[PDB]
RNA sequence: AAAUCUUUCUCACG
RNA sequence: GUGAGUAAAAUUUGG
């Protein structure tokens, strides 16, 4: 009298002549596979440099630079980003700047590959920064050796368009580096680089929320050698810097799509690999289109370029 | 960074991917997938493999567990306004609360057997039919699935109707129990670390092993095959009911409905999947999309292709590879001879979400990590106190504490930076026994479940019906008077012995406190 | 007009677990948003000030572990340890006593753990979480 | 303006 | 701040 799972019902003969009326799938073709040796050197670099003749460099490091310190202290930092705000005409109200955009492109920025700056000692400042400023947007933050500003972004409708931002609304960071780029500014004898991101929530949190320390120093337990390089990532021996991997290190803290770990399982595929098929695992290697921007793709240029210095001075 | 490792490792200390892209893309690009594959022109999704060997459950009992039935997870609730279809996100509670509602039932098991003791697909269960049911049923709603690392681009996963869901869970029950009938690694008290060695030792007597991955696996297990496999396991009309919902599915893209014929929309079954192939032979240790075999000559290796061709498991041709000395199988790489390799492997870094928890989730990872052998006792020491360096960086400010406690970590004001032996020993000022991993809940942890409770979708003006005695059933039926009753009595209980709240039970302090 | 008619409209009896899961509120998510849950009103500002002053106050004192043995690195295995559920008697004492209703019912189970451990001693015997490498015995 | 279909709610009461 | 309406209100986003 219990009901068992087996149960036929009174519907069965009809629900399956309605399944049996309905579209079926069609056999598909039998795949051939083929096994052979994994990539070597010379398809990494064909990779990297495909990439490179693609998309090319930027003159600056853009935000990445905002890594070392600007020279200037505290109060000069202020008024500095404060004069920038303004002269960029950021709506000011209850003391927050915000910005107001009308109509859009609707079209992707341009997009290059940042050189790497000579190293990046205020990472963890940075890191602290980007977290603390999105839930306190409008005013400028300060920590022992650099500052920042979040802008929030809000549309221009007219008289009472948006006063206060809502769990959506996307953030302008800006920061401040070492003059000497296209992105110069100079107030009361004061010059500085500004550089700007635009960073909706989501984004932010993933990056604010990263353990720069933590990371660096569990990497280090079992590490070889690092080799030095030049700004495009390229072995130099002779004028390279070993810092410059930590730049790398805070670039995938940046990149919200963590590109470097599809690269990273894709490595270590590559390094227990006895054989791959033909032609396909090194497609693997080719992301270029699963991620659009300047801070993703030069994630992913830098991760490609560590690959290839790992097969060049540590083979395996 | 990752790349200069000695031994293996995958960069998991860094937090998934994430963005607040709208999942049509992705659901677009999926349904046109599955499209693609069943006008059979890119990957096989007809089965050829016979079952005949899978054991029948058509004698079981039919039986529901009524607790993953309710969950604060998402769900699509189907209305009809007027002849439209509207569906609405909701929680899967007030989605079951709301079938029920409609079907007048006591609970989902009185449900499920009116629906398979109608006469006809025309006659009313409540204020509904069956043919309305599996109407309704066959509706599903996008979101987009985050924080999967090695993900760039973000996949699309689906919310399903309550009475799906009911269906599905039996299924999966049954299915579940076949596969641990049919081999010992399937068994249900088994980690991964644990299937991993299970897996060496299964493919230790053959020289190459083939670790591979499935290709559009979701979208090449058609509805046919579902039904193949729970007629083999004997399903009875449950399994034709479920077939019949998949075959015509519909997703809500935006504003618009999308036809699915094919495919399973992203894992909604997983036990039955696997068995499509578990079914037809056994020299194979998959784990849904992700199996691994072994061989010693290219015959074999043919053999092996066609087997995986004929239960259409798609093998993946940019993943897959062969290996001689290693063994990977969810996630987890070890060696031929079962030892684990070398290398960070797995371990996974832990993000700033909390002044406590982060501690607490440190310490279970260090936990993890040196029990297992990854890496000395003297590294965890030095990472733990590293990281509560940083956490005291962090939240050491006064939007999070007030406080000047000694005992207090530095984090929340105090001055105390305790060492991971004398954590993990519980010899610490009880104030950190949070902090263990076996610990009580922290004050960030309860704190975050309370405002969680309050949210739009979650939020009920209903009295909560809490502190229950051990002895009554979860089974048993209440009304609004014997829940006020039950509160009332409570309530005088514990103002007679001067307390307003119970007092919280930590299972590990209370045992080794007894005397 | 009263919730529960709204909320199960059309039924008059409805099982606890059903009950129960419109009023959960024990349930935790790690996600992105927490530092800003946390930050808002000084929410966890306040609990730690409750906690301090309200709770604190009643964690009984347990006394730490002592007994260890000599252990070398050995092949990676799982240990299985079971923990035992709470009798029907203790559980209605603990009940009486003023102890969460929940945590007690949910403490009735048995349980049964594995862990992945690569250290072994001489006797073959079970360690605690995250202290196989220095030798901590379970002693049970 | 930028990591470009995203930065987009309404109403009632205190 | 609360409550409600909206194929939707951030525990968002399922197996
Ligand atoms: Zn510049």
């Amino acid at each position: 009298g219990v009901v068992k799972v087996g149960h036929k019902a009174s519907y069965d003969a009809e629900l399956r002549e309605r399944l049996l009326e309905l579209p079926h799938p069609k056999s598909g073709p039998k795949p051939r596979i083929e096994w052979v040796a994994p990539p070597r050197l010379a398809d990494i670099s064909k990779e990297t440099a495909e990439l490179k003749r693609q998309y090319g460099f930027f003159e600056c490091s853009k935000f990445l630079a905002c890594g070392e310190e600007c020279g200037l202290d505290q109060e000069a930092r202020e008024l500095i980003l404060n004069e920038y705000a303004r002269d960029r005409e950021f709506e000011f109200r209850n003391g927050g700047w915000i910005q107001r955009y009308t109509v859009a492109s609707h079209k992707p920025a341009t997009q290059k590959i940042l050189p790497l700056p000579a190293s990046a000692p205020l990472a963890r400042e940075l890191l602290m920064l980007i977290a603390r400023s999105t839930t306190q947007a409008g005013k400028v933050l300060h920590s022992d050796n650099t500052s920042i500003l979040a802008v929030p972004v809000m549309r221009d409708s007219g008289k009472h368009s948006k006063r206060r931002p809502t769990a959506s609304t996307h953030h302008l960071v800006v920061g401040l580096s070492k003059p000497g780029c296209e992105h110069d500014f100079e107030f009361d004898g004061y010059r500085a680089a500004v550089h700007v991101m635009h960073l909706d929530p989501k984004q932010s949190a993933n990056i604010g929320e990263q353990d720069f320390v933590s990371t660096r120093e569990i990497y280090k337990l079992d590490m070889l050698e690092l080799p030095p390089i030049s700004r495009k990532g390229d072995l130099d021996r002779a004028s390279g810097l070993e810092t410059r991997w930590d730049v790398i290190l805070l670039l995938e803290c940046l990149d919200s799509t963590r590109v470097s770990q599809a690269v990273a399982q894709h490595f270590n595929r590559h390094r227990l690999a006895l054989s791959v098929c033909k032609d396909e695992f090194r497609k693997g290697y080719q992301l270029a289109s699963e991620i659009r921007g300047t801070i993703p793709l030069s994630s992913l240029y830098y991760s490609l370029c560590a690959v290839r210095l790992r097969m060049t001075v540590h083979p395996f | 960074m990752w790349a200069f490792q000695e031994g293996v490792c995958k960069g998991n200390l860094l937090s998934g991917p994430t963005s607040m892209k709208a999942p049509d893309s992705a659901a677009r690009e999926s349904i046109d997938r599955a499209s693609e594959i069943m006008t059979g022109k890119s990957y096989n999704a007809v089965h050829t493999g016979d079952l005949s060997k899978l054991p029948n459950q058509g004698e079981s009992p039919l039986r529901i567990v009524d607790s993953d039935l309710y969950s604060e997870r998402s769900c699509c609730w189907v209305i009809e306004k007027e002849g439209r279809v509207v569906c609405k996100s909701t929680t899967l509670t007030r989605g079951m609360t709301s079938l029920l509602n409609t079907t007048k039932c006591s609970s989902p098991s009185e449900l499920i057997c009116k629906v398979l003791t109608v006469e006809s697909l025309s006659e009313k269960i409540g204020d509904t039919s069956v043919e309305e049911l599996l109407s309704h049923g066959r509706y599903f709603k996008c979101a987009l699935r985050d924080q999967e690392r090695g993900k760039p681009k973000s996949r699309a996963i689906f919310l399903s109707h309550p009475f799906f869901r009911l269906l599905s869970s039996v299924v999966e029950t049954h299915a579940r129990s076949v596969l641990s009938k049919v081999s010992a690694v399937y068994t249900a008290t088994a980690s991964a670390e644990q299937r991993a060695m299970m897996a060496a030792q299964v493919v230790e007597s053959r020289k190459h092993v083939l670790n591979g991955d499935c290709t559009k696996y979701n979208e090449a297990i058609d509805a046919d095959t579902l039904l193949k496999v729970w007629d083999a396991i004997g399903m009875g009309s449950i399994g034709v009911m479920l077939a019949y919902m998949v075959r015509r599915k519909c997703v809500l893209i935006k504003d618009t409905l999308v036809e699915c014929p094919g495919g399973m929309l992203m894992g909604m079954f997983n036990a039955t999947a696997t068995l499509a192939l578990q079914g037809t032979t056994d020299r194979f240790l998959s784990f849904s999309d992700d199996f691994i075999t072994s061989f010693n000559s290219p015959a074999e290796l043919r053999e092996i292709e066609d087997l995986l061709f004929a239960s259409c498991h798609n093998l993946s041709l940019k993943k897959s590879y062969i290996s001689v000395a290693s063994l990977e199988i969810n996630s987890c790489t070890l060696t031929r001879d079962g030892d684990l390799a070398t290398g960070l492997g797995c371990t996974a870094g832990v993000p700033f979400r909390g002044p406590l928890v982060t501690l607490k989730q440190t310490a279970a990872m260090l936990s993890g990590a040196v029990d297992s052998g990854v890496m000395p006792f003297h590294s965890a020491e030095r990472l733990f106190q590293i990281k509560q360096q940083e956490c005291a960086y962090r939240y050491n400010n006064p939007t999070y504490t007030t406080r000047n406690e000694d005992f207090l970590p530095t984090c929340l004001g105090g001055k105390t930076v305790i060492s991971f032996q004398s954590l993990l020993t519980w010899d610490c000022h009880p104030f950190w026994y949070q902090v263990h991993p076996d610990g009580p809940d922290t004050i960030d942890q309860k704190v975050l479940s309370v405002l969680a409770s309050k949210t739009r979708r979650r939020r009920t003006r209903l009295e909560a019906l809490s502190d229950l005695d051990p002895l009554v059933p979860h089974r048993l039926l209440v009304s609004e008077s014997d829940v006020s009753k039950i509160r009332a009595a409570r309530q005088a209980h514990l103002k007679s012995l001067g307390l307003e709240q119970p007092t919280n039970f930590n299972y590990a302090i209370y045992k080794a406190v007894q005397p | 007009m009263s919730q529960f008619g709204k909320s199960f409209k059309g039924r008059t009896e409805v099982t606890i677990t059903e009950y129960r899961s419109h009023t959960v509120k024990d349930v935790h998510r790690s996600l992105l948003t927490a530092d800003k849950s946390l930050r808002k009103s000084f929410c966890f500002r306040n609990a730690l000030n409750q906690f301090l002053d309200k709770d604190l106050p009643l964690l009984p004192i347990r006394p730490k572990l002592e007994s260890r043995v000599a252990v070398k690195k050995s092949k990676l295995r799982s240990q299985l340890s079971f923990r035992p559920g709470l009798t029907q008697e203790e559980a209605i004492d603990l009940y009486n006593k003023g102890y969460d209703g929940d945590s007690v019912s949910g403490a009735l189970q048995d349980r049964v753990v594995n862990e992945p451990v690569a250290y072994s001693s001489a006797d073959n015997d079970k360690f605690h979480r995250g202290l196989a490498a220095l030798g901590y015995t379970l002693a049970d």
